[PDB]
């Protein structure tokens, strides 16, 4: 109702459409290149920009400061796993996927094994992934945060906010989609530091935090159910490694070898393997300017642990008896969850330490993460689905056609998600940031097993690709089907999950479904007949560099990859400076 | 201290960087 938020939101569309009008009049979107792939034409600043925006959604406020508030600080291993991972991308994979002329990555696998059914078989687990793990948390993190901040219906304004993001998403591509995302990065930035500010001044600096944040209880602790009773010291108290990102390898929330190990698997499928971060490192105008977007991106994704983990902590201290709620019937009185209300810890500091202008401002900003991530994904399904699926049902197809069932999959692919929307919204509390980086862990390491044996393996052929990714099925779905069987509960209320079932963390059946998936994928490549060289060049690391005459088991200016070494030199240097950074802030936190 | 593991964290880094350097130079070329 305030004049200086409703100008600050219509500022925050200004920005948006004009920078959406400027890339339609400059970009071609008559043709598939142009409508999927920019041109091939980004440079170091969108390609960075992109990728940081398109990662980061409502989830990561909602997610990681909800679990700042539960768990102190080791939600930050999400984010910062992704510098070691996005550094691998530049200087591993896309090198490769230049040379391969790809623009999907399923195509990538017809390349380099040549059956119909790998190609099918990713698409289809691709699509499902989109639809459970990452439209699902921005929808959900969306009704979090207009319940809290706004009090709006939460059925018509994620309507509304999916209509707009669908007309952003169809109207000019992953072109437009980048170039916005250099103005969402800043507007992104600017409001989440701004709140920070707030945040830290509220609590009395950064010392104030690291003070204040373990005595952090509430005083509610006793139930008015019978066979409830004293809540346990365990579960209001908070947790007494909370400060630590490594912890306990056995006992921790997250165990410090699931962090470094399971995440980087994970991440692996999530920033190498994924049509979603991967389109915006084959728009790019050249390997050297995918490598320097990589180090931008990379820098930015240090920025969430103090952006929205440290201000959730800080929700914790500020309002303990709301954000630390254990009791059901109090929990069920302040964010209608039985099961907890941390998810309210950066929706509350936004609606309780923001004044009359900048409330308007972190509206922009939640909107911003949520258009920028929903936008992404229609686009890079609409990708996946055309290029692979339609091509198959269609061979003749043609730039045309392939664009008019482009823009009509972004159309069905909201309109699914609309019909989606009250199974997540039947996911009750923080359980829900546990379930998706659970179907992550359960999913994604047979397609991270497969890539990096697809790329670096050259002896791995179809028949092995192909069982590695069936087998990783069947092992990953007996723990999604048994788990999801007894579902989750709370610290109060243990579910009577089977341990053996849940006790191993799943960051940590990670690492072995990995290596199950590798082993199976060997060893069936080890027993039938190989792919011969002639049938491999410029598409295994080994021979990016070839020349040779390539023969398909499925114009030369996208084949070269080589940079100037001067160049070279500076994307080399900064890679090392950005790592060495990155670990110094491990080694603080640790 | 946090400052120390900070620092003894980016010192076994640039040890093991200077051993990549060095076990790419004697078994690449
Ligand atoms: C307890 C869990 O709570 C949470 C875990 C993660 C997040 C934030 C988040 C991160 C990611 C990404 O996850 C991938 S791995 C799939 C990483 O590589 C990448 O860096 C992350 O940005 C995806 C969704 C979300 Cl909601 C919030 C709560
Ligand atoms: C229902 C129940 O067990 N209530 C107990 C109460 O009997 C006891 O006096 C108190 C002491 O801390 O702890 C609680
Ligand atoms: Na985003």
């Amino acid at each position: 109702d305030n004049p200086a938020d409703i100008l600050v939101i219509a500022a925050y569309f200004l920005l948006v459409i004009g920078v959406g009008l400027w890339s339609m009049c400059r970009t071609n979107r008559g043709t598939v290149g142009g409508y999927f792939l920019a041109g091939r034409s980004m440079v170091w600043w969108p390609v960075g920009a992109s990728l940081f925006a398109s990662n980061i959604g409502s989830g990561h406020f909602v997610g990681l400061a909800g679990t700042g508030a539960a768990s102190g600080l080791a939600v930050a291993g999400f984010e910062w796993n992704a510098l070691f991972v996005v550094l691998l991308l530049g200087w591993l994979f896309a090198p490769v996927y230049l040379t391969a002329g790809v623009i999907t990555m399923p195509q990538y696998l017809r390349k380099r094994f040549g059956g119909r059914r790998i190609r099918l078989y990713l698409s289809v687990l691709s699509l499902f992934l989109y639809i459970f793990t990452k439209i699902s948390v921005d929808m959900f993190s969306g009704a979090v945060f207009i319940q809290q901040a706004l009090g709006w219906n939460i059925y018509a304004s994620v309507i509304a906010l999916l209509g707009i993001t669908m007309i952003y998403t169809v109207t000019g591509g992953l072109a437009a989609l980048m170039y916005t995302d250099t103005v969402q990065t800043f507007v992104i930035l600017g409001g989440a530091c701004i709140l920070m500010g707030y945040a830290f001044h509220e609590v009395g600096g950064y010392s104030g935090l690291f003070d204040k944040y373990l005595g952090a209880a509430t005083s509610l602790t006793v139930s008015e159910d019978p066979a409830v009773g004293n809540i346990s010291s365990f579960c209001y108290r908070p947790r007494p490694d909370s400060y630590h990102l490594l912890r306990h390898p056995v006992t921790g929330d997250l165990p410090w070898p699931a962090l470094l190990l399971g995440l980087t698997i994970v991440s692996g499928w999530y920033w190498c393997s994924d049509q979603v971060i991967v389109q915006r490192c084959l728009a790019g105008k050249s390997l050297t300017h995918i490598k320097a977007g990589c180090i931008l991106c990379g820098y930015l994704k240090l920025t969430p642990m103090f952006l929205m983990v440290m201000p959730g902590m800080i929700s914790r201290i500020l309002y303990p008896d709301e954000v630390a709620c254990v009791v059901p019937e109090v929990c069920r009185r302040v964010c209608g969850t039985e099961v907890g209300c941390s998810n309210i810890a950066y929706p509350r500091l936004v609606v309780k330490l923001m004044p009359n202008g900048l409330r308007g401002l972190m509206l922009a900003v939640m909107l911003a993460a949520l258009m920028s991530s929903l936008a992404s994904i229609f686009n890079s399904s609409s990708t996946l689905f055309t290029m692979d699926i339609y091509t198959r049902l269609r061979p003749r197809a043609g730039d045309r056609e392939l664009l008019l069932v482009g823009r009509l999959w972004v159309v069905f692919i909201v309109v699914v998600s609309v019909a989606w929307l009250p199974v997540v919204q039947a996911a009750q509390g923080g359980q829900l940031f546990d379930y998706i980086q659970a179907v992550s862990s359960y999913l994604a390491p047979p397609v991270s097993a497969v890539f990096v044996l697809a790329l670096f393996v050259p002896r791995v052929n179809e028949q092995g690709a192909f069982w590695g990714l069936i087998g990783g099925l069947l092992m990953g779905l007996a723990r999604l089907i048994p788990e999801f069987s007894f579902g989750s509960g709370s610290c109060v209320q243990p579910s009577a999950c089977p341990a053996f079932l849940c006790g191993v963390h799943y960051l940590y059946f990670a690492i072995v479904l990995f290596f199950c998936s590798g082993l199976l994928t060997l060893t069936v490549s080890l027993c039938t007949a190989p792919i011969p060289r002639k049938h491999l060049h410029r598409l295994v690391f080994s021979l990016r560099h070839s020349k040779e005459e390539r023969e398909d088991l499925d114009a030369r200016r996208l084949e070269d990859i080589s940079e100037d070494p001067s160049w070279a030199r500076v994307v080399n240097l900064n890679a090392l400076l950005m790592m060495a950074v990155a670990v110094f802030l491990w080694g603080f936190y640790a | 201290q946090p400052w120390m593991q900070g620092l003894i964290a980016v010192a076994v880094f640039l040890v093991l960087v200077a051993i990549a350097f060095a076990v790419n130079h004697f078994w690449c070329q």
